[PDB]
């Protein structure tokens, strides 16, 4: 409620069938669908963020409104804007002589990063991606191609491809190499992706973007039927010291949801949940139950949260198990929805052919990504495209979902591929009645 | 008089379960309740799960016993609550440099969040 | 694709 210009969401009324990325009650506070920026360093990625949504911000997160005016009158394509989450679903055009309201056609967040561990284990779910390519290099650039066969594995057919800093660069040299791009993307996933330049900086030509993130890249289908399930990228305790006690909150568990949805006053757990070492060392793990006190997203309060976007949960939750991203690597439900928890793992995997900046072997040291958490593991078997792993932290998830795989090369930690569950070895969870 | 004492223990104070914060609300509100009209009681947080009983008497031995009364409501309730509790200081007489071991080190964890 | 096959095996 405490935003009065936007949707008043309505549990008594809400039917989750009913439910569409384009949802008007939703879409008001929250974004729906998520757009990934990958480039290389200093392309421009966060700065293409910067300049449509006004947001400054292992992974980031940033919702941005879209809006098209309602005049026919609009030259293109300066029929489209873009705003900050908290702004009118509708206002009056700034454009001389044009009459009418922008009105709010979407509202997306942009997943921004430093990367390809979190695409090739799907802890970020991109719907679409806007590929950054700076003009004053060539293409690609290490990271530029690296991102790409990333996009490829990912299977994500929507794309925009951004030229930025055309700010700096002549038309002769901006053309020369709009073909290196043409033929770096053709025999790949990109191949029919739209090429369009752009300031980040000036801000030239970001109504295109907007235009084309409307008309490229279509409403993602969604799984609002399910019992909801997230994952927790970020926890907090929002206590600051000095804090008395009527006055004492939850800690708030931040996550993007991948189906169903959360509900105010709705009962959740949280798996693996407290992790605990018995007499012999064999691991043990108490979920966490709770209660949803209350739902963000952005500077948004929300009476039911839908995936897409980067949502906060308030709960009952004793902070000393939230603060500092402490429950970082947890998945968040309602109860009994959630996934089985594991030690162990089966898996078939990949690895990249290329050296960037070789196959396993038995008791070898990972690190490996799944959902959220990063956590040790250690090889048990293998084989060409098969192999098993044990596990440092026990994780909640799936069989069939991916993971991914890091080694430390360099005496540091490099990706070097992935892989799915195929099977794998579960904790009874101990719960006291 | 003695001039005013100002008396201090760190309690360890969690939930693990269900009623969460609202169990440890209760309990340090339990606390709060064993103030006395000539003492009474402050309860504010360090940092979870550590939070500072204060309050100010005329003679130690009362205040010190009014502290480490309330620090037993406060167990038993969080322990009713299958809930935690843990003495980090059982309560001494502050001196102001204690004090400022703490303001600064409640600065710190500002900064730590 | 042989793109993904000359980073991938
Ligand atoms: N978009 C843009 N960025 C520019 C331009 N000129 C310089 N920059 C640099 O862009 C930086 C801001 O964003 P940038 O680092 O490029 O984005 P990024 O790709 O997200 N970097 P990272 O991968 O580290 O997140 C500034 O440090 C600035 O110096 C320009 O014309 N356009």
């Amino acid at each position: 409620l405490g935003q009065p210009h936007l949707s008043r969401q309505d549990l008594t009324t809400l039917d989750v069938t009913k439910l569409t990325p384009l949802s008007h009650e939703v879409i008001s506070r929250q974004a729906t669908i998520n757009i990934g920026t990958i480039g290389h360093v200093a392309h421009g990625k966060s700065t293409v963020v910067k300049a449509i949504s006004g947001v400054h911000t292992k992974l980031g997160y940033a919702n941005a409104k879209i809006y098209k005016l309602d005049d026919p009158s609009c030259p293109r394509p300066e029929c489209y804007r873009s705003c900050g989450s908290s702004t009118p679903d509708e206002f009056p055009t700034d454009i001389p002589g044009t009459k009418g309201n922008f009105k709010l056609v979407r509202h997306v967040s942009f997943v921004d990063c430093p990367l390809m561990a979190t695409m090739l284990n799907g802890a970020a779910v991109m719907d679409a991606a806007l590929l950054l390519i700076a003009g004053n290099e060539s293409c690609p650039q290490p990271q530029t191609s690296e991102h790409l066969a990333a996009i490829e594995i990912m299977k994500l057919k929507h794309i925009l491809i951004l030229q930025n800093k055309i700010d700096l660069v002549k038309e002769s040299q901006a053309k020369e190499q709009y073909e290196q791009i043409l033929a770096f993307v053709q025999g790949t996933v990109a191949e029919g992706a739209p090429i369009i330049p752009i300031s980040a900086q000036l801000k030239y030509n970001i109504e295109v973007v907007c235009e084309y993130i409307v008309k490229k890249i279509p409403v993602p289908p969604r799984d609002f039927t399910s019992e909801p399930r997230l994952i927790v990228i970020r926890s907090f305790d929002v206590n600051k010291p000095g804090c008395e006690v009527d006055d004492l909150k939850g800690g708030v568990a931040g996550g993007s949801i991948l189906k169903g949805v959360l509900k105010v006053g709705q009962e959740i757990e949280v798996r693996p949940g407290i992790v605990s070492k018995d007499s012999e060392g064999k691991l043990m793990c108490k979920p966490i139950f709770s209660k949803i006190v209350s739902l963000f997203a952005e500077h948004n309060d929300l009476q039911y949260a839908a995936p897409g976007g980067l949502i906060g949960v308030g709960t009952k939750i004793d902070p000393t198990l939230c603060r500092a991203d402490r429950m970082v690597g947890q998945v968040l439900g309602a109860v009994g929805a959630l996934p089985e928890i594991f030690t162990e793992l089966e898996i078939s995997y990949f690895l990249l052919r290329r050296l960037l900046g070789q196959k396993l072997s038995k008791n070898e040291v990972l690190m490996v990504n799944i959902g959220s958490l990063s956590t040790g593991g250690r090889v048990s078997a293998v084989k060409a495209d098969l192999g098993k792993i044990v596990l440092t932290n026990p994780v909640c998830t799936e069989v069939g979902e991916k993971i991914a795989l890091s080694r430390r090369v360099e005496k540091h930690w490099r990706l070097i591929g992935w892989g799915q569950i195929r099977r794998g070895v579960t904790i009874k969870p101990t719960v006291d009645d | 008089t003695p001039q005013a004492v100002k008396i201090r223990a760190d309690i360890e104070v969690a939930c693990y379960g269900y009623e969460g914060i609202d169990a440890v609300k209760e309990a340090l509100r339990a606390g709060l309740n064993c103030s006395t009209e000539n003492m009474p009681i402050k309860i504010n947080l360090i940092a979870p799960p550590r939070y500072v009983m204060t309050t100010t008497t005329l003679e130690r031995t009362e205040g010190l016993s009014v502290l480490s009364q309330a620090m037993a409501v406060i167990k038993e309730k969080i322990e009713e609550k299958r809930g935690v509790f843990n003495v980090q200081m059982e309560p001494k007489v502050v001196t102001d440099t204690d004090e400022t071991e703490l303001a600064r080190q409640m600065e710190r964890l500002e900064r730590e969040n | 694709s042989a793109f993904l096959k000359a980073w991938v095996y």
